[PDB]
């Protein structure tokens, strides 16, 4: 009897959104589980998170910036570890800023 | 010296080279009345019986066995660049 | 700035993944439609636990259970050491949801087929020697850089590589082929001594009379089979490649044609799965009738013919394979009746 | 050479390896594609080698050699 | 029993064999290069996706050489000439259904890698035209070793 | 007693009737696969449920198989030369009219192809007339068989 | 048996080893070099880049040169016409063979160029193209040299 596909099956995922923070850190932890979009016919900009969006585009043009600035100054970057540093905070934008 | 990428490169080649080399030499030595169809006569050694056959395979072997070594005293000095290095 | 870097994207990944969700229109939750795995639902629902104690609110997360007309994704575990060949795989894309994975069997059968055509024994040797190393650089390859994508598309392969090799140090074993040439592993099997003493022929020698043709007929010429693989007297022999077209071609034939029923006979255990005796009655019966009526009965032909008939009935017994070709003529010849057994047209 | 000694120690080896082997294999992680390597290695090989020998049974038509290769074995041989 | 003029005939099957191989070979490599070369300046991530007709169109050459080897290994004047007129036959025919091959797969690679940019998704789907040529030049292989058994 | 070299016709018969199948034969490739290559983007669901003359050239493949077959077959060395003219006037009557197949299909399927994606309606109504041009080349192979031998 | 004018195949066999071969390599020094100085004017970074596909025509010009030179150490009167047109086949194999192979590597190689006029990813895969076709160049060069060593 060779392997088959595993066993997967839907599923009715009730959560506030309070909590929903933590929930979705933990589910990307877990990488597990496969969303959708449930609002497929809804445009960007109506979903109410895109300047957030917007934001971090923000930040990721900082970010990048300055990795070229340690490029320009020739610089080696440490890689220590820390892989799973992954939280879900609030005040970090005020200290991106 | 020895273009370190191209020094590495020739290490691989070489080594190869010299492991080539050594096994065909030790082919050549055996010269188990196989190889007949590479020895350059004509009714000289086909007579008398078998004489002055395997001599040629045993100094096709020793010359591969040269060839192995000149290629060995090159990777011997790419080891002396990878220790410079 | 690497931590930074981690910590912002991964941020950016969770706030995408909340925009895809559902928000009610005055409800605060979100309801999800979503997929889950059930073999490891412990470890969600751990998980789940997790997050609440992360920020302890009490919210159950309350994750109930169904099944509709929806079409679910499809997983098969795979590891280190048959990755790329489930990548060789799905190189031709994914089949339907619960059909059976025939990967193990490709991963036998590639290395085997591509062997068997590859007979080498040392470039075997060399392409193994080039997957041990790679295997023994395994970490340092990951950690270096792959500037070059040939190296990238050889190094997602290894272990392909690696099997694909030995295979073909294995099938060079057999083929007596190491660099083009034969070993005298054991004795020429032939062992030709009356050649020209009692081989009912004179010393017409050196000059004229070079190749000269034996006969089985006087025994003494055939010190039976030789024991492993290909017979080394051949590597100074040009007829050679008349045996071989005779021999090689019935081989790749019979390979081809056990090879393709089982690849027919997997279509029933799909079937007993989806309990579809529909397609079975109808369908796999006649089809593995067909094929045997195809193809045993020259099966069974070449095995006898390997094994049947002695040199002292050649020039009245069966051609090598044509035989086979005179059965569709539909009317049978009566000169030359050389048959297999009594009654067998 | 033997008609089926070298055959039968053979064929003793790759069923040895096909009905006992995999029973002594630990059931790990990878249980069934490790039986299954190892099962279907064994039959493929010995397919290929039974076919192999089974060619070389009642030599039929005649094979040829050069008149030196002729006084060399009987030199050599 | 066997005069002079004996086996002009299976050396011309041989050369001829050997030199349509190559034809339909070089035909089908210049089509699939171009289209190949014209393509991959979109998709440079795809560029050894996109090489499947390149090995292929080897084959081609392959199947004329095997056959020329073969007519060459079994030729000589002093043959009953029953077999020459046989490998002129099989060599030119041979070599022939190669170059109809090679042009079909050359023109085929063609249009299929230029519909490669826009949709990357029919991979097999091209691929599929390409192998039922290659076995079209396999089924002319066959019938040259039919003849070469006479 | 025979004309000598009364083997020389049915052998080239067979020959020339292989070249001009995978002529035919893949010039039908040459003008579906591309047009397939061609209609990939519009209807991208219908892709392999319009591939039908990829297996249909081998009909004609076949065919010239099983001529080549039956003549070789149907061979000897010191024929007497009524059975071996009449091979290379069949085979080359029947490789012409595959060739001839292989011209139509490929054209009527190039046609047709185009003419399927916006409206794909009128597949089965544009077999009528493919299958119908497949049996138009059926009928060369009836004719190949009726003075296969006689 | 052995009429007069015995080496007159083989001359002529020698005299198509070089003729069709040059051919093909002129026309390949013909066409890469035209892509490869309008490349110059557009990228001049790249001049000394674009070498080794120019003097691939060179090296089909080599062939030519090795088989007539062959030809030429194997002539000889005392054949009763069978080895001299034996080297007559093999020269015209040659000939026709590496002119097919010049004109594809041609394409190719200015293809390849006009691919490479902006993306520098494709120069390696394009030569790696270009130096199969020169592969299968080499098989019908050793079927040649098979018929030489005759």
């Amino acid at each position: 009897e060779l392997f088959r596909s595993e066993e997967m099956t839907l599923a009715q995922l009730f959560l506030q959104s309070e909590a929903a923070y933590c929930c979705v850190s933990e589910l990307g932890e877990l990488g597990k589980v496969q969303f959708r979009d449930l609002n497929p016919d809804v445009n960007v900009f109506q979903r109410k998170f895109v300047n957030e969006v917007r934001r971090c585009e923000e930040m990721d043009r900082k970010l990048r910036f300055v990795e070229k600035e340690i490029r320009k100054a020739n610089i080696p970057i440490m890689d220590t570890g820390e892989n799973p540093e992954v939280p879900f905070p609030r005040d970090m934008i005020d200290l991106e800023a | 010296c020895c273009g370190p990428k191209l020094a590495a490169c020739g290490i691989v080649l070489s080594a190869w080279g010299v492991i080539m080399l050594i096994m065909l030499g030790i082919f050549f030595n055996v010269h188990s009345a196989v190889l007949i169809e590479d020895v350059p006569f004509t009714e000289k050694d086909f007579e008398n019986g078998p004489q002055n056959i395997y001599n040629l395979y045993e100094q096709v072997s020793y010359n591969c066995f040269i060839a192995a070594g000149l290629y060995l005293l090159l990777g011997g000095f790419s080891f002396c660049q990878v220790r410079l290095n | 700035i690497r931590v930074w870097f981690i910590k912002v994207r991964k941020m950016k990944a969770i706030y995408h993944t909340l925009n895809l969700c559902n928000i009610d229109v005055t409800q605060k939750c979100l309801i999800a439609e979503v997929w889950c795995p059930v073999t490891d639902l412990d470890s969600i629902q751990f998980a789940l636990r997790r997050g609440t104690e992360h920020s302890g609110s009490t919210v159950p997360s309350i994750l109930n259970r169904m099944q509709t007309n929806q079409t679910p994704p499809t997983y098969n575990k795979t590891n280190k050491f048959t990755h790329g060949f489930q990548n060789i795989v799905d190189a031709y894309g994914i089949g339907t949801y619960r059909e059976i994975n025939p990967a193990p069997y490709t991963v036998i059968t590639f290395p085997f087929l591509f062997a068997v055509m590859f007979g080498d024994f040392g470039h075997g040797i060399l392409m193994t020697l080039f997957a041990v190393w790679m295997v023994l650089r395994e970490s340092r390859i990951l950690s270096q850089k792959h500037e070059n994508e040939m190296f990238s598309m050889v190094f997602s392969g290894r272990y392909i590589i690696l099997l694909m090799g030995l295979f073909s140090i294995y099938t060079g074993l057999i083929y007596n082929d190491c660099f083009s040439k034969s070993l005298n592993i054991f004795g020429s099997s032939w062992s030709v001594r009356p050649m020209f003493t009692q081989g009912n022929w004179t010393e017409e020698t050196l000059l004229g009379s070079s190749v000269l043709q034996l006969n089985p007929a006087i025994p003494g010429v055939f010190g039976g089979p030789y024991p492993f693989g290909i017979d080394p007297i051949w590597n100074i022999a040009t007829n050679k490649l008349t045996f071989l077209n005779s021999f090689k071609m019935k081989m790749s034939v019979i390979l081809g044609i056990i090879h393709m029923l089982f690849g027919v006979s997997l279509s029933l255990f799909n079937h007993i799965y989806f309990k579809k005796p529909l397609n079975i009655y109808f369908g796999f019966i006649p089809e593995i009738i067909f094929m045997s009526s195809l193809f045993g009965y020259l099966v069974i032909l070449i095995f006898y013919k390997w094994t049947a008939y002695d040199a002292h009935s050649s020039r009245n017994a069966p051609s090598l394979l044509i035989h086979f070709i005179n059965m569709f003529l539909f009317s049978y010849p009566e000169s030359g009746n050389a048959m297999l057994y009594s009654g067998q047209k | 050479h033997s008609f089926a000694l070298p055959v039968i120690i053979f064929t003793t080896f790759w069923g040895l390896i096909g009905i006992a082997g995999p029973w002594f294999v630990p059931k790990g992680p990878n249980r069934g594609v490790i039986i299954t390597m190892l099962v279907a290695t064994a039959v493929c090989c010995y397919l290929f080698w039974l076919i192999a020998i089974l060619a070389q049974l009642n030599p039929l038509f005649g094979p040829q050699l050069k008149n030196e290769t002729i006084w060399y074995v009987r030199f050599l041989w | 029993n066997n005069p002079e003029y004996s086996s002009f005939f299976g050396v011309m099957g041989a050369s001829s064999a050997m030199v349509f191989s190559a034809m339909g070979a070089a035909y089908g490599t210049a089509k699939s290069g171009t289209g190949i070369a014209a393509m991959s300046v979109m998709r440079p991530e795809l560029i050894m996706k996109s090489i499947i007709p390149v090995v292929m169109a080897g084959i081609i050459a392959i199947y004329g050489l095997v056959v020329a080897v073969l007519i060459a290994n079994s030729l000589t004047d002093g043959i009953t000439l029953y077999r020459s007129f046989l490998q002129l036959g099989a060599g030119l025919s041979v070599g022939l259904s190669g170059l109809a091959a090679g042009f079909a797969i050359g023109i085929v690679g063609d249009a299929g890698v230029r519909g490669t940019a826009q949709q990357p998704r029919l991979f097999v789907g091209m691929i599929l035209i390409l192998i039922f040529a290659e076995v079209l030049g396999l089924y002319g292989l066959i019938v040259a070793l039919i003849l070469s058994t006479k």
